[PDB]
């Protein structure tokens, strides 16, 4: 092929990748810091983690309404 | 082929990934997790 | 530690199956592979 | 008795027998 | 481009540094 | 020459002692099956099987002898508690006595083949070298594995021509061998449906037959032929280990989580059966139904079935026992005797309080009292200073219902601390514990044994296919590489 | 083959796996003595 | 194939392809081991970087709920869920991406990647060594971990009430399994485990060992003062003295190697035949088939008041883990235990 | 009873240790 | 030499007289594949049934199917 | 016949009954 | 008749047999 | 128990010890 | 004498005396078993 | 149990007798 020591001492690896890299570490931070992290995965912010009628941690204890179950205990 | 010393980039690769676990360990201590 | 210890048994069982799996073929099938090995062989019993 | 009088026989059988298969299987290996 | 060895090294390091970026990120959560 | 641990391949090209040896192996698992049976019937009591079933008693092959039909003994006695006076010949010590002979008459086979090892038909017509012609003794054998499938599943399990399968139930209280019809819709894939067993049979033996007359006819082909080695028994050994550590799982999976053919009068209850609360439900839904119709306490739970009330115990669970706690469950924790009856606990309140039930895990469990919308409201403490829920403090009484202490009610706490933690357990009885000397821990059942036995014979089934898989694609390097 | 049956062959146990296997019995009687004898 | 005819097919193209020499070799094998290994490694970063445990155990298991790495963890299902597969169009998720992870869906799917993927690298292993005309003993020895892992994380859970109670893919979640075990099962007092800790231990002594043993008994083969570059890969003869290292542990502990042969095998031995009966015992725990108590020590501690050792010290060790673990651990069981009920010593 | 199985298990095992050591079949160099 | 002749040794001397004989390119392999794709379906089916994560109209999948 | 009350009672006992795991969401 | 679980079961065969031909195409694709 | 566990683990030691001895007395007088 | 020790002599038991051994004790079972169960 | 003992010895007994008959050492002629 090429050896990786080729690669990493040439110039356009570097002006490829000094606007690839950055572009992918900006795109995470936005990924986080827009909460968009939060909508896909499901994980609570840290004032949603309990409501006004719950104020301990969720039990599923449903297998078949499961989805209808983590619905109602989720954050709405 | 040749032209930034791969010594130099291997410099300063290991600069940002000491950066980046010096800021991962400065984010223990503040912010979630941070028992405050 | 636990990674050392983890490891010790990997590097083992690695060590020792690539040395086993490059075994020159000095005997035969009804024999045992040691038997491939003599005592102070000075050639290498293994293709590294 | 039941249990001792067990292990008492096994014993009889099995360690005379051992000592006749050493024998015997080192006297066939020699043919 | 687009070689094995391309896309095995592209597969493993265009997520890693968007996770190093989203988790550099969290960091900076002031809850 | 030979290590130990290679010597049975002195028979890999030899058919007929390979035939011979297979003949052995025959004739000492027929002749164990025999003696096992002798065994378990030589120490099995009969005399109960409402509060001392087989399954308490440590019985492991008598469940299999009466899932297929064998229920009657020589001794007079059936194992449903009827009088048997004509058990004919298959019985239990019947099918023990026929066993023994199979045993016998393979050892004989076995000695001729040993002996006569030098037959023509292992000989290739073509070149004189032994060889066997692998596809086609596939053919025949998976031919006549599909008709005896199919026979059993159209003639012994529909009750046609056989006696049927065991069936009862769904909690284990009315079972017996009966015919069984195949059902072909798809009920007939509920693993608890006793009807999916005859219509498996029939349509995997028909099919079993047709596959079977496909690999008679049609000769493999030369990609295949040489990627799978069908010239090689080895290959052979490592895809048949792989199927039966398949079956192996199969059936350890089917044994533990139950089906139709591991029923719990034969094999004991399944451990999510009191996980689920199963047996429980049902006794507290007969109490509850004729309390609504107009019956007292002290009665309707009279109406209770002791095997029920036995089945809802913890101390029938399978997952209770342990790796060295040898034996039957009696040998554990005595043999049960009589139903003690429900116990109701009260307070000085009058509000009707329930023992939080031992979970599955834990050895050992503390005595929780529990009202009706879940506030703990007594205990044993283990810290008798200071505390606010102890039985003495909260005035629990206990009345039972049903059993030999029906109508009885204790208020002194140190008999109500004792049957809290005894309804910890589930429901209570009284148990002989000076007949076996019984050490008063719990045992574990035939299903967990053979589930346990099953499970570790799987994955040492799933190295040796592995080993043996290996052996075959690698042969020619088997005692070294080229070196060139 | 021939009257004889060509597949002979003949097992061996040096005396290092003779100490080996002795080893092996003993200390599995040793581990598992305890959970017998329970 | 013996000189026959063999016309071409496309199975011979895409294996001609499949098991070219490339930097990453792919082969038949790869096809199941890389799809299935990069599933299962990305979806284990997934969620320790984003996906919760909020839902499943009631616990913050993720970098974006502010765990670190030693406390993030891709945690099993809810025990409701029992042995389901959570398949993301199954009856629990049906379709939902989001509720599928906040489910604990994310564990199953690693969990039956990963075990694809430990088979596609075992075929790896085989496919490589009959490529290169090798013994298969690495895939052989690789056997055992593909045993730890098919006992502890299927058998077991499979055994038990549910997925719950499997281990969660993490460091202190592994830690809270290694616990639960103890204070569960008296796993230490297994003879199993016994048999698995004495092979994992004796691996990793052997393989100091014998690199040490080879690596002082070397020929001097140079003259620099670097033995490394006294070793050419093409060398013929050995680097080390056999003679030597025998003489040494000879006389130092009485017995040594005289066989290299046996000498590797017995290093690949000690560790595959540990976690074989390691993986035997968790079998056996998967059915709570414990090795618990030694039952005439129990009867010879209730008979007599002074009568005290270490495994009773071990056993009101385990009802102290259980009975102050169980109320957070177990979440489904409800158990709402007073204080007055959890066993305690005195003061402290 | 049962400390006697012990011991002589224990006393057995060092025994075949001893004999191992001292009467091991001798690395022959040829 | 021969080996030992026996009537159903001669009886069953067809059904072993043809080791080695094969179909030259790759046979009924696609029809095997298919043959093998369907089982792993039904295998696949019958273990979601007994998983719960199949469900049907009158499959309960519970020991109340004994009733 | 009364399925509240028989599975507020089941409850206490073992809160892992399959009558309180199923149809709880309407609870 | 057909569940919904039956349904998403047929749906996730058809995708099992899309996924197995998009790496077939990808090993194709060289 | 103290008998059948006796029993248990005398079997356990002779059988096997009277396999390898038959195997390594064999081997020995072979050799 | 030498190094070695010159009086070294080889065991033999043919199948014969094996079968009479095993005769002798499997008999000697059989007519002692009834006594030592009593 | 001493029944499984006596019938136990009594056809190991004949088992012997089987092969001390069938699998003797042949007599030699020379
Ligand atoms: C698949 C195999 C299988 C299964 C699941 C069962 C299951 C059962 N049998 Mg059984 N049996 C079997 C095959 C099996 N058996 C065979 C092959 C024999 C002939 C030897 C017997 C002979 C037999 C007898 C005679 C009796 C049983 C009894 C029992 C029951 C009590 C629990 C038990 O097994 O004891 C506890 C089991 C164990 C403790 C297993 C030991 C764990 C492993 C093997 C140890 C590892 C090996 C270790 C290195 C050994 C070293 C020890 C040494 C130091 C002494 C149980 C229902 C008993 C019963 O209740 O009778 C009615 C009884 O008395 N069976
Ligand atoms: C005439 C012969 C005969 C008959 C009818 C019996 C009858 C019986 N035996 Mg058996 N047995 C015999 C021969 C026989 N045996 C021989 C030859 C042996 C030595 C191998 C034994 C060894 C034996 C043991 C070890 C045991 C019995 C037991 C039993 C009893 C219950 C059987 C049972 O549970 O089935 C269960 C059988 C099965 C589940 C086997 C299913 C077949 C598998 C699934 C086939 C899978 C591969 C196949 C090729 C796939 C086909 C493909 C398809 C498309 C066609 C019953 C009294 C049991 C008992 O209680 O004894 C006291 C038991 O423990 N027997
Ligand atoms: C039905 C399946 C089966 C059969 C037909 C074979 C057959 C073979 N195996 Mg084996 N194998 C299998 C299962 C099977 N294996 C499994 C399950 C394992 C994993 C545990 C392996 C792993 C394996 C290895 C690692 C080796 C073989 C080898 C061999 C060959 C010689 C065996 C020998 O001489 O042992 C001789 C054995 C003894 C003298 C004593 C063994 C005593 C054992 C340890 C305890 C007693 C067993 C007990 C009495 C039986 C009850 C258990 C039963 C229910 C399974 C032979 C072709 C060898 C080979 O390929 O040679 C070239 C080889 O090295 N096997
Ligand atoms: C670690 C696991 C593993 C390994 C590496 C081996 C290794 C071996 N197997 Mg295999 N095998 C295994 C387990 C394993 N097997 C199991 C579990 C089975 C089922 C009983 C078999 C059945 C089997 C047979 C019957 C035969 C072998 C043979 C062989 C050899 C040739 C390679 C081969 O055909 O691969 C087998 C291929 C695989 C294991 C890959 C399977 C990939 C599947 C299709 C993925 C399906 C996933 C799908 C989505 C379902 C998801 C289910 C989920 C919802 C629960 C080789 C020594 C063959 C041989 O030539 O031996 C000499 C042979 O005859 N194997
Ligand atoms: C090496 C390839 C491979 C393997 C073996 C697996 C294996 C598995 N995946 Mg999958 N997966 C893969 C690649 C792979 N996947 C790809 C490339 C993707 C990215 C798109 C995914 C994304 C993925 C998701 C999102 C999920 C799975 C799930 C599963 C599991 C169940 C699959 C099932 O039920 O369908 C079995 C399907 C078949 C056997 C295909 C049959 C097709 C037939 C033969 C053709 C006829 C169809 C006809 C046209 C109609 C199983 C362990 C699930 C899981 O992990 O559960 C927790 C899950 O939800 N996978
Ligand atoms: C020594 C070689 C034998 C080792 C086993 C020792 C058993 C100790 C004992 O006395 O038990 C003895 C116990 C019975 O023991 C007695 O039983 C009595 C009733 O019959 C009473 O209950 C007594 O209280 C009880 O002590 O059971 C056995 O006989 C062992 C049966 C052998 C089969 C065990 C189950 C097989 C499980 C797995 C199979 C192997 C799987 C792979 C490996 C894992
Ligand atoms: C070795 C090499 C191969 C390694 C790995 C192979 C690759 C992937 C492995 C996939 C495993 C999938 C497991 C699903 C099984 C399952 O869901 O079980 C769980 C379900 C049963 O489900 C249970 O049923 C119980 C009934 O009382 C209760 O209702 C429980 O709540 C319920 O969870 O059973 C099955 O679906 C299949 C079981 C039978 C098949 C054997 C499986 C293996 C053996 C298990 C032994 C257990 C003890
Ligand atoms: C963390 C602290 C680690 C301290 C370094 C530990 C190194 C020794 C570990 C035990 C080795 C056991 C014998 C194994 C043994 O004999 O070692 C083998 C090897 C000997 O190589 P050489 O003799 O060529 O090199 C050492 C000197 O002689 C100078 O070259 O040791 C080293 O490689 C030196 C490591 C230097 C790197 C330091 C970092
Ligand atoms: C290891 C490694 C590496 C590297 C990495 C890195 C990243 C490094 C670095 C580093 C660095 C980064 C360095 C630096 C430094 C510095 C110094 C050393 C200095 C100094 C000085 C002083 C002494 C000071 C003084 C003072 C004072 C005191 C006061 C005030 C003033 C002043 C400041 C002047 C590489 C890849 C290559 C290779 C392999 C591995
Ligand atoms: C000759 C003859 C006869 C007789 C017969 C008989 C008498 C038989 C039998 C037999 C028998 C009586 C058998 C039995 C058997 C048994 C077996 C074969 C077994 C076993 C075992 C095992 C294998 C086990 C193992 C183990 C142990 C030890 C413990 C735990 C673990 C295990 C499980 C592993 C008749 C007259 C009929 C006919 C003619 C000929
Ligand atoms: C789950 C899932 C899936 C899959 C996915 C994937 C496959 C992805 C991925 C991914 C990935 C693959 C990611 C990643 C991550 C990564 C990371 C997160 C990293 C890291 C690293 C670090 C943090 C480092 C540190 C350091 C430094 C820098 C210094 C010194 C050394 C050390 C190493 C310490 C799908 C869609 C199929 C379906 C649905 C579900
Ligand atoms: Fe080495
Ligand atoms: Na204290």
């Amino acid at each position: 092929e090429r050896p990786f020591s080729d690669i990493l001492t040439s110039i356009r690896y570097w002006v490829i990748h000094s606007i690839t890299v950055p572009s992918l570490f900006i795109a995470g931070w936005l990924f986080v810091s827009t909460g968009l992290a939060y909508d896909v995965f499901g994980s609570p912010r840290p004032n949603e983690y309990f409501t006004e009628d719950r104020q301990d941690a969720p039990l599923i204890t449903d297998r078949f309404n499961a989805l209808e179950q983590v619905k109602k205990l989720s954050a709405q | 082929i040749g032209r930034i010393p791969l010594w130099l980039v291997g410099t300063v690769v290991g600069l940002l990934a000491i950066g980046l676990l010096a800021i991962f360990f400065y984010g223990s201590y503040v912010g979630l997790g941070s028992s405050l | 530690g636990v990674a050392g210890v983890f490891g010790g048994s990997l590097f083992s069982a690695m060590h020792g199956s690539l040395v086993t799996s490059s075994l020159i073929r000095e005997t035969t099938e009804n024999e045992s592979a040691n038997a491939g090995y003599k005592f102070g062989q000075e050639e290498e019993t293994y293709n590294i | 008795v039941n249990i001792l009088g067990l292990t008492a026989t096994a014993l009889f059988i099995i360690i005379p027998t051992s000592f006749l298969l050493i024998l015997y299987v080192k006297t066939a290996a020699s043919e | 481009i687009f070689t094995v060895r391309w896309l095995a090294i592209h597969a493993i390091a265009v997520p890693t540094i968007f996770f190093l970026g989203a988790i550099t990120a969290m960091q900076f959560i002031q809850r | 020459g030979l290590p130990w641990y290679r010597v049975h391949t002195v028979v890999i090209n030899d058919p007929g002692r390979l035939i011979s040896v297979h003949l052995m192996h025959t004739a000492l698992v027929a002749g164990w099956a025999g003696a096992m049976t002798l065994f378990e019937i030589a120490v099995f009591d009969p005399s109960d099987p409402v509060l001392n079933p087989m399954w308490r008693q440590g019985m492991f092959v008598l469940p299999f002898l009466t899932r297929l039909g064998v229920t009657q003994s020589w001794g007079g006695w059936t194992i449903s508690g009827e009088t048997s006076s004509n058990p004919g010949i298959w019985s239990y010590e019947g099918a023990a006595a026929s066993h023994i002979v199979l045993s016998g008459l393979l050892f004989l086979a076995s000695v001729w083949h040993w002996v006569y090892w030098d037959l023509e038909l292992f000989r290739d017509p073509r070149t004189g070298k032994t060889a066997l012609d692998l596809p086609k003794i596939f053919g025949i054998h998976l031919f006549l594995a599909g008709l005896l499938c199919f026979g059993f599943g159209a003639f012994h399990v529909t009750g046609v021509f056989g006696p049927g399968i065991w069936v009862s139930d769904p909690y284990g209280l009315t079972g017996s061998v009966q015919p069984v019809a195949p059902s072909w819709g798809a009920e007939g894939f509920d693993p608890y449906n006793p009807g999916g067993v005859p219509a498996h049979h029939i349509a995997a033996g028909i099919l079993g037959v047709l596959a079977g007359l496909f690999h008679l006819c049609v000769r493999p082909s030369i990609r295949l032929y040489f990627g799978l080695s069908m010239g090689s028994i080895e290959s052979v050994l490592s895809s048949s280990i792989a199927a039966v550590f398949w079956a192996a799982f199969v059936v350890a999976g089917t044994m533990w989580y139950g089906s139709a053919a591991t029923p719990i009068e034969l094999f004991g209850p399944t451990r999510y059966q009191w996980d689920q609360g199963f047996f429980q439900q049902e006794i507290q839904k007969r109490v509850a139904q004729s309390t609504s119709e107009g019956l007292s306490v002290s009665e309707a739970w009279a109406k209770i079935p002791e095997k029920l009330a036995f089945y809802d115990y913890i101390g029938n669970n399978p997952a209770k026992g342990g790796l060295f706690r040898t034996g039957a469950m009696n040998s554990g924790d005595g043999i049960a005797v009589g139903w003690l009856g429900h116990a109701s606990f009260k307070d000085q309140e009058g509000r009707e309080l329930f023992v939080r039930r031992m979970p599955t895990f834990f050895e050992t469990f503390p005595v929780v009292l529990i009202d009706k919308d879940g506030v703990v409201r007594a205990d044993v403490p283990f810290r008798k200073a200071e505390s606010k829920y102890s039985i003495e403090q909260v005035g629990v009484s206990v009345t039972f219902y049903g059993g030999e202490l029906n109508g009885l009610t204790f208020t002194d706490p140190s008999t109500v601390k004792k049957y809290a933690r005894k309804a910890q357990l589930g429901e209570i009885f009284e148990f002989d514990r000076s007949t076996l000397q019984s050490d008063g821990v719990f045992r574990s059942s035939p299903r967990g044994w053979f589930t346990f036995g099953h499970l570790s014979f799987a994955l040492l089934f799933f190295f040796g296919h592995i080993w043996h898989g290996s052996r075959t694609i690698f042969r020619d390097v088997f005692a070294g590489i080229d070196e060139d | 083959m021939a009257r004889p049956n060509p597949n002979k062959q003949v097992v061996e146990l040096n005396r290092s796996s003779l100490y080996w296997g002795l080893l092996l019995i003993f200390v599995l009687a040793v581990l598992f003595s305890s959970y017998i004898f329970n | 194939i013996g000189t026959y005819q063999e016309k071409r097919t496309w199975f011979d193209d895409a294996d001609d392809w499949l098991r070219q020499d490339r930097f990453v070799f792919v082969g038949w094998s790869g096809l199941l081991l890389l799809p299935c290994a990069y599933f299962a490694v990305g979806g284990w970063l997934t969620g320790c970087t984003f996906v919760t445990s909020w839902y499943t155990h009631g616990l913050a298991s993720s970098y974006i709920e502010g765990c670190n790495f030693l406390t993030a963890a891709v945690s099993t299902p809810a025990n409701s869920l029992g042995h389901s597969l959570l398949f993301v169009w199954g009856p629990e998720a049906q379709g939902d991406l989001t509720r599928w992870f906040q489910l604990g869906g994310l564990w199953a799917f690693v969990a039956l990647h990963g075990a694809f993927g430990l088979i596609g690298f075992m075929l790896r292993q085989f496919e490589i060594a009959r490529s290169v005309n090798l013994r298969p003993y690495n895939a052989i020895a690789f056997s055992a971990p593909i045993a730890v892992f098919v006992s502890v994380f299927l058998i077991y859970p499979l055994g038990q009430s549910g997925w719950f109670f499997a281990p969660s893919f993490g460091v202190a979640s592994i830690f809270r399994f290694i616990l639960f075990f103890q204070g569960f099962h008296n796993w230490t007092l297994n003879p199993f485990h016994m048999m698995g800790v004495a092979g994992v231990l004796g691996a990793a002594l052997l393989c100091a060992i014998h690199g040490a043993t080879v690596e002082n008994t070397l020929f001097e083969d140079g003259d620099g003062a670097n033995t490394f570059r006294a070793f050419n890969p093409t060398q013929a003869e050995e680097t080390y003295s056999m003679v030597t290292a025998n003489r040494f542990w000879s006389q130092i502990f009485g017995v040594a190697f005289s066989n290299k042969r046996w000498l590797h095998f017995f290093m690949l031995f000690v560790p595959v035949t540990g976690l074989w009966m390691s993986a035997l015992g968790v079998v056996g725990l998967a059915l709570n088939l414990r090795a618990y108590d030694f039952v005439s020590q129990e009867i010879r501690a209730a008979e007599d008041p002074e009568f005290e050792t270490f495994y009773t010290k071990n056993i009101l060790l385990n009802e102290g883990i259980r009975a102050w673990m169980a109320a957070q651990d177990q979440p489904h069981e409800k158990l709402t235990l007073p204080e007055e009920v959890l066993p305690r010593g005195n003061a402290l | 009873m049962e400390a006697l199985v012990y011991t002589f298990l224990l006393i057995g095992t060092l025994g075949i240790i001893f004999f191992s050591i001292f009467f091991r079949e001798p690395p022959r160099i040829a | 030499e021969p080996g030992i002749v026996t009537p159903l040794g001669t009886l069953l001397r067809p059904l072993n007289s043809e080791a080695g004989k094969v179909l030259p390119g790759w046979g009924t392999t696609v029809l095997m594949a298919v043959a093998i794709l369907l089982f792993a379906v039904f295998l696949l089916i019958i273990l979601e049934i007994y998983n719960s994560s199949l469900i049907l109209d009158g499959v309960t999948n519970s020991w109340e199917s004994l009733a | 016949q009364r399925v509240r009350t028989v599975l507020d009672m089941d409850d206490p006992a073992k809160e892992e009954t399959v009558k309180e795991l199923r149809k709880d969401i309407n609870n | 008749s057909v569940t919904p679980s039956l349904k998403n079961f047929l749906l996730s065969l058809v995708a099992g047999a899309v996924v197995l031909a998009a790496i077939a195409g990808a090993v194709t694709a060289v």
